[PDB]
């Protein structure tokens, strides 16, 4: 037909125009801006340097340390989140007592603000004040070290952001008819042999969408490191590096170059997860 | 092999399958039949170890098995919703139990091929269970069950999700298969057509208490209860109350002089004074086509045919006589599903009657096998 | 009902370390202007390089609600060369310069003018001191080696063993290292900040390696603070307040902090709330604000516990050269009305309100006519040391790129527990030089 | 039985403790008196309310709550309207390239904030729009539309449009039918999608931290991230925990009240 | 009221309702029965105005209607999936086509109460159709369909989603209900049982084109096609191939020379070369019980019964043959769904036959109800 299709275009034009006029124009601007020597203190002289604002970022120490830190946090946090969220989903889906209290307890760390969660984890791991650092040996302070500080950031991120992954995995899992498990149980599989040959290959799209969401949302963390470590000890992730280089040095050429490079990193991740491993849309 | 059980029960936090006992022989085809709500699906599950039996024995072979998980007994249940994995291929479905049972993969291929050759899905061993029709879907289910050569092959109303036409062919196919393989089988069902078509015995349950074990012929032509006389219905039985003439029985629209034999079987075993007579729809005919019985040696009457259906070699003639037929042991639950309305009677006349919807009729009843009953106990009085 | 219209309000930005002693001054001067205008008081973070972040984020992205700002002493060059912080010779009247140059101390005032003309009028002149508990140790260290010796002696005895020095990846550590580098003889940048001179000459090389050795002796002494690599101006104050430390080097605003925290509970080695004479001293809003007799009785009982002393030198017979702190009031270049803003920066640094700020806010005063008042020399007891520590001072490089240098040479020393006296010197020279040239990424 | 019941009791208690122990640390720290906060006692002996009696004295944590609520409501209204107009066309209409629009939306819902804040801070949306409400409503809409599209498409595909035919069997008036048979069916899905969008557009820190200066247009996450303490010469742990607890509750109550809707909306209506 | 249509059609980017012509009067109860995917539901919609007429007229009593609205076309459909609004209450669900018709509230109350009293859901008038069961939900749907008292009343398989047993009760309900109200009806279904029970005429449709119109008896006992006689009569009437022997017809088990009467009646037209012969299962009577003159003229034969089934009033025996009898012009479309088994037939015998599986039976085929057709065009030769 043509009437209904023209009406579809008329109904879709608002959202599409809005989204790619306030998501693609910022990136076109950031590119045109990274091609320049644009300091925010003296903006009267911004000459055009071809690509010496990407070389300066890609051949500098502070860029690769931040990239390594954010990749480490991403992979470790996403793995622990997947495991623990599969556990939470199987508990919220197959429990005999009140499964309303459990959904409530799981929605509490989903609606809370990341800033308050990070303050809780910051005061918990401070010696003297915190109960979680008052049980370590004497004179430890596991928040002024690099690797322990990173472990604590991973723990904060896992706690805060596992319930959303759990709910997505449950959205996938509640589409497993009980009959299938009853048949696998008659077949002689057992509790673990079926979790790997009946229920896991069934929720492949839910697992893949949850992994994509988690990987990107962990690649774009700013506050669990802002108000918990601050970026000291060479801990700050790539978002904190962009924030620092834009607002503490005023160089917006380098700030927008870092913006473009982060966008390309996220694009490569979300292209791997899509062209490889499948992971189509949930509305497919 | 040969599955035995006795004294078995269940308890939900209630007597669900209380007081159950039988010895299903090697090849004997038990049909656990009953109305939705009776303990058929749950006694099946119990046999399949999905719920540990509360009290009693569970002897596949001759030994206690009510402790071993379903992974051990080698039962190979089929399900009503065709539980078959979509993420697999038909051959991988069929070979799932066998690949879990540690079979050599060459023998895997050979045996799955023989199983798919027995059935008629032979070429479908590469598609997925999302591009299949109901017949071959349920056939894939049965094929997955066949392969193990199980010990008590037990089904769970597999033909419930199909249409109302392919079920005939599927009944024939299950019968032919079962007769070829030769394995013990128990078959939860929902109607009487299957329970009378495919079966060596029948177990008519009401809410948990078995009412009769017996071959379909003996379950039909000699019921042991009201429920097992009205549940094997076709045109369900017609439950007229009546009186004790002390020479015969006086119907609401007639009076019989039954016989001396049934008379002494009724009198020598005295009972309270309430007798609900039953006359199956086959025996009722139009007096205009017969002379032997319909005369003085029968009970004729007249009624306006509220509706007549000439649906082939048999004209069903309904009629509604006034009075009462309620107030019995279990006819309340019997009529909860069928025979709605306190008075709605059927008569099966031959395919050459002269009637239409809205004129009188002269119906007679062959007073030879009218099945009297009781009310204070419900038990039949013709035979056990 | 209050979109935007109304009487003039002049947003006055200060660090959060003075959100009460400057709200009190804004309140003392508001009611004096009568009906002309009012002086609000917005605040900035506590970090010394985070308030520059906020202030320049408001200045670059044009924020028409920024009128006066209290900027540090090392930002006048960068805030004047960049166009912000309009000079003092630009009024509808033209007398704020006459007001600024009039009475101030020369030390602080010379840190306001960038080339020859002023760009901000000073309001405060900080200077680090040595605070030590007086019932634990007599005869304070007076030398960093003696300081480390005293810490070790109190650790072997089993008391407060910390040192509570501001070692953290921020401007406070560069202030510390600059004091220790100027005392020994070196200096970060040349006279004109054109070339790095940390490790230029073996004299300067020896000075910087000695400063690094002293930075590493602390923070690796046995019994030292477990978290000394994440402490700052505040946590050292509270460290000595809560009894954990027994020595500390910190700005002179710690005496009223200790007095208030004692008289409202707080410390345990100094009750001051069992005294029935201190009741009703604590102000209603929270500050101390004592009488004369109540301050005498809250100081007589704090003179036998918590004496102070001048900053410990780097050699036995060479006095220390501490660095300048302070605040300079400058009127932003994104204010629609800057005659009233100059009147505000002219009536926030009156002689009165300077007595107030200095006496009961800690922050020293820049007016030379105060240090000779017999009541002031009695209510501000650390007027002595501060004075005799502004003669030989150590002003930071004061160049238009200084914050880049001070954010490279504070990340070359990022965890102070593990530095290398001889390797970190060359790492520092390379870092500082690549900051002067302007090429790289800020950590 | 008793074994499985005991195991499930243990698992439920463990999940509840795991999910509540870092929220009852903020509270137990905000109720601890200043003279003894430096005690690792997870249970606050000798509580006192002198840390909440000093957070509201001065409209610094209330105006931020008002700004966050207003921004959330306005971006929720706009995102719901436009995403509904665009998610009714991907749940009922058949136009070419509709399995791509949902994918692109859900992909650019994971856009990183940093790559957006360097150009925005310079744009026309930084030329007289620095810290106002529109300057924050715009990027919040950027990040909130795809959630609205996804949730409302989940909430539309399930309603039976054969009911519209059943309605048009009586009068056939399409306006009255679509108003009295289709609107009261869809409305709760729209309200749940709005709840979810408002919750998701309430906790962002980077954009509201880089594009907000004055007392107007400064959300709550930024007001607490910049919080230093009530008094200037006393330890700020109790005061910062008090501020965090003040900011957290107005959304914890939300999620607790609307839990049955949220769980079913996030799961595309799978669980009920 | 009086719905007359002719030459209606349809087109799909396909003439789905090509050559449809009928004239339904008042009170009649027309069925539109056909196999799956046929032109039954589409002609129903086309009558209702949901799919416009591609070519033809639809004069529903008053004038041409094919260019009118649903509010004045044939009113009061009742869909299969019971399209009923869940947010409303049963009261509002029933009253919707009334309240939408601006009838005052007191009269609404009275009319909806009496309509819910026609059925048995009056005490359920306050619930919401999310807490209701299939039976009462169907009752709500038909009750909404009733209140209007419209001109004609067109149903769409309302008894397809119900359970296995309630269908017969709801069938009797529909019959009595249309007998009371008296509205012109069309009723689309998928089976011959209902289409014969509740019906005044029958429209068997295959690929869109009608096959035979008329009384259910006129369709069962006088078919004019292979498809009609292989569709009606649920046990598909047996099929055998043969050719004419110039005196009768010949089978591998019987040599049928019926009569010179039907001989000349077949010779009154052109004699085809390929003839197909059909016998109903109900005309095979087991000579062991055929004590009469029909014993000689029975053309009896013998075969081992593969499977017998005594489901009550009649024993159904199965048996197989040899050769090739899969010649089909409509039998292929028939067996696409049901009718599996190239050589597989079934015979009904009285319940006094002592025959079982494994032995020979003398199946008597009394050649008096024989129906023979042409293998080419399937048209009937004996009757019209
Ligand atoms: O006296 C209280 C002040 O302490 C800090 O001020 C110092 O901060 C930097 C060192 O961390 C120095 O550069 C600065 O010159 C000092 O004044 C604090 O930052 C200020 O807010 C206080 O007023």
């Amino acid at each position: 037909k043509k009437s209904e299709r023209r009406l579809a275009f008329w109904l879709i034009a608002p959202a599409v125009l809005l989204m790619l006029a306030v998501t693609a124009y910022p990136i076109g601007y950031a590119v045109w801006l990274s091609l320049q020597r644009y300091n925010l203190a003296e903006p009267h002289d911004t000459e055009f340097i071809g690509l010496a604002n990407y070389v300066t970022v890609l051949t500098d120490g502070y860029w690769w340390t931040a990239f390594a830190v954010t990749l480490g946090i991403t992979v470790v946090s996403v793995a622990i989140e997947f495991a623990l969220g599969l556990a939470l989903a199987l508990v919220m889906h197959r429990t005999i007592f009140g499964k309303g209290a459990v959904r409530t307890a799981i929605l509490i760390p989903y609606g809370i603000v990341t800033v308050a969660a990070s303050y809780s984890w910051y005061y918990a791991w401070t010696p003297g004040t915190g109960y979680l650092a008052n049980l370590l040996p004497e004179g430890s302070a596991p928040l002024t070290d690099q690797l322990p500080s990173l472990a604590i950031v991973v723990l904060a991120e896992v706690w805060k952001t596992t319930p959303f992954m759990a709910l997505l995995l449950l959205a996938g899992l509640a589409l497993v008819p009980q009959d299938l498990l009853n048949a696998a149980q008659v077949d002689g599989a057992g509790p673990w042999k079926r979790l790997t040959k009946v229920i896991l290959p069934m929720i492949k799209p839910a697992i893949l969408v949850a992994l994509l969401f988690r990987t990107l949302d962990a690649f774009r963390i700013f506050d669990n490191i802002y108000i918990l470590t601050g970026g000291s000890n060479d801990t700050g992730s790539v978002s904190i590096l962009g924030y620092d280089n834009l607002f503490k040095a005023f160089n917006v050429g380098l700030g927008s170059a870092i913006s473009v490079l982060i966008f390309l990193s996220v694009a490569i991740i979300a292209f791997i997860y899509i062209k490889i491993f499948g992971a189509a849309a949930p509305g497919s | 092999a040969e599955i035995v059980l006795d004294r078995v029960t269940k308890s939900y936090p209630r007597a669900a399958v209380k007081e159950f006992s039988m010895t299903i022989a090697d090849g004997e085809f038990i049909i656990l039949v009953g109305p939705s709500g009776c303990g058929k699906s749950t006694t099946l599950n119990m046999i399949a170890g999905l719920e540990e039996i509360t009290s009693g024995e569970l002897r596949i072979g001759g030994e206690r098995v009510n402790e071993k998980a379903p992974k051990d007994r080698d039962i190979a249940m089929v399900f009503q919703s065709y539980a078959l994995y979509p993420h697999m291929t038909v051959r991988q479905n069929i070979a799932f139990p066998l690949t879990l049972a540690k079979v050599p993969k060459a023998e895997i291929a050979a045996k799955v091929e023989e199983t798919a050759k027995i059935l008629d899905l032979s070429e479908l061993l590469d598609r997925k269970p999302g591009q299949l029709s109901g017949g071959q879907r349920q056939r894939v289910a049965m094929g997955r069950a066949i392969v193990r050569s199980p010990k008590a092959f037990l089904m769970d109303q597999p033909l419930s999700n199909l249409d109302a036409k392919l079920r005939v062919q599927m009944r024939a196919e299950i019968s032919r298969l079962q007769d070829r393989l030769g394995t013990t089988t128990v078959y939860v069902t929902h109607d009487q057509t299957e329970a009378m078509t495919l079966g060596d015995r029948v177990v008519v349950m009401l809410a948990g208490e078995v009412q009769q074990i017996g071959t379909p012929d003996e379950l039909y032509s000699s019921p042991a209860n009201l429920f097992v006389a009205g549940f094997i219905g076709s045109p369900a039985m017609n439950f007229f109350p009546a009186t004790r003439t002390d020479v015969g029985v006086r119907l609401p629209f007639g009076e019989v002089t039954l016989t001396p034999h049934m008379l002494d079987l009724l009198d020598k075993q005295a009972r309270p004074e309430n007798i609900i007579v039953g006359i199956r729809p086959e025996h009722i005919e139009d007096s205009a086509l017969l002379d032997g019985y319909a005369r003085i040696r029968a009970l004729t009457f007249s009624v306006r045919a509220d509706i007549v259906e000439s649906l082939g070699a048999d004209k069903y003639v309904h009629f509604t006589t006034e009075g009462a037929g309620a107030e019995s042991a279990q006819l309340a639950e019997l009529a909860a599903d069928s025979g709605a309305g306190t008075n709605q009677f059927i008569a099966r006349v031959s395919a050459d009657s002269r009637v239409r919807t809205g004129e009188q009729i002269e119906l007679a009843i062959d007073t030879t096998k009218l099945s009297i009953f009781d009310a204070a106990t419900g038990l039949n009085l013709t035979r056990d | 009902c209050g979109s935007q219209t109304g009487g003039i309000v002049i947003n006055y930005y200060t660090p959060a370390n003075e959100e009460a002693t400057f709200k009190a001054v804004a309140n003392r001067c508001n009611e004096q202007l009568g009906g002309r205008f009012q002086i609000a008081q917005r605040n900035l973070p506590k970090g010394a390089d985070d308030q520059r972040l906020q202030l320049a984020r408001r200045l670059t992205g044009n924020d028409k609600s920024l009128d006066v700002m209290a900027l540090d002493v090392v930002w006048t060059a960068e805030f004047a060369e960049a166009g912000w912080a309009v000079p003092l010779s630009e009024d509808p009247a033209g007398l704020a310069e006459a007001d600024a140059t009039e009475n101030t101390l020369p030390g602080p005032l010379e840190t306001a003018r960038w080339q020859d003309e002023l760009y901000a009028a000073p309001i405060t002149t900080n200077t680090q001191l040595l605070w030590y508990r007086a019932d634990l140790m007599p005869a304070p260290p007076t030398t960093w080696d003696g300081m480390l010796d005293e810490a070790n002696r109190l650790y072997r005895e089993g008391g407060p063993s910390w040192i509570a020095v501001q070692g953290k990846q921020y401007e406070g550590m560069v202030v510390w290292f600059n004091t220790l580098l100027q005392s020994a003889g070196g200096q970060v940048l040349s006279d004109d900040g054109q070339r790095v001179t940390l490790t230029d000459t073996p004299e300067h090389r020896a000075a910087t390696v000695k400063a690094l050795r002293i930075i590493k002796s602390v923070a690796t002494a046995p019994g030292a603070d477990p978290s000394i690599t994440q402490t700052d101006e505040n946590t050292a104050r509270l460290a000595l307040e809560q009894g954990k430390a027994a020595l500390e080097v910190n700005w002179p605003y710690v005496l009223p902090s200790l007095l208030e925290n004692a008289v409202k509970g707080g410390v345990s080695f100094l009750p001051l709330d069992g005294d029935p004479a201190l009741q009703g001293s604590i102000n209603d809003v929270g500050t101390f604000s004592p009488t004369d007799e109540q301050f005498d009785i809250a100081f007589d009982a704090s003179k036998k516990v918590f004496g102070f002393a001048p900053y410990p030198g780097v050699n036995p017979d060479e006095p220390a050269r501490v660095t300048l702190g302070g605040l300079n009031l400058a009127v932003a270049s994104t204010s629609q009305h800057k005659a009233e803003a100059f009147e505000a920066i002219r009536c926030l640094r009156n002689v009165e309100n300077q007595r107030y700020t200095s006496i009961e806010g800690g922050l020293p005063a820049v007016r030379t006519s105060l240090y000779d008042d017999p009541a002031f020399q009695k209510k501000y007891p650390q007027y002595e040391i501060i004075r005799q520590q502004l003669t030989n001072a150590a002003v930071r490089p004061a160049t238009p790129v200084y914050q880049a240098v001070s954010t490279r040479m504070s990340a070359t020393l990022a965890p102070i527990s593990d530095i290398d006296p001889e390797r970190t010197a060359d790492e520092l020279t390379e870092a500082v030089q690549k900051a002067i040239d302007g090429k790289g990424l800020i950590p | 039985d008793a074994r499985r019941a005991t195991w499930w009791s243990v698992v439920n208690i463990l999940v509840i403790v795991y999910a509540l122990i870092p929220v009852l640390w903020i509270l137990s720290l905000s109720l601890k008196p200043t003279s003894s906060v430096k005690d690792g006692k997870l249970i606050p002996t000798e509580i006192t309310f002198a840390n909440y009696k000093a957070i509201f004295s001065g409209d610094a944590f209330t105006s931020a709550l008002f700004n966050s609520i207003g921004i959330g409501l306005i971006t929720t209204i706009i995102a719901v309207v436009i995403g509904g107009m665009a998610a009714y066309a991907v749940a009922r209409l058949q136009f070419p390239g509709k399995q791509l629009l949902i994918g692109v939306a859900l992909l650019i819902a994971m856009f990183p904030h940093i790559s957006l804040v360097t150009p925005i801070f310079n744009m026309w949306r930084g030329i007289g729009l620095f810290d106002t409400w529109p300057g924050l409503i715009i990027p919040y809409i950027t990040f909130a539309l795809p959630l609205a599209i996804y949730t409302l498409s989940a909430f539309f595909r399930e309603i039976p449009w054969d009911l519209e035919k059943a309605a048009k069997m009586d009068g056939a008036t399409p306006a009255q039918a679509f108003r009295k048979v289709i609107a009261p069916l869809a409305a709760p899905g729209i309200v749940t999608a709005a709840i979810l969008v408002f919750i998701f557009a309430w906790n962002d820190l980077l954009l509201a931290l880089s594009l907000t200066a004055t007392q107007r247009a400064i959300t709550a996450p930024v007001a607490i991230a910049n919080f230093t303490g009530s008094s200037q010469f006393e330890e700020p742990t109790g005061s910062i925990a008090a501020g965090a607890m003040v900011i957290t509750i107005p959304i914890i109550i939300f999620v607790l009240i609307f839990q049955r809707r949220i769980v079913a909306g996030l799961t595309s209506g799978a669980v009920k």
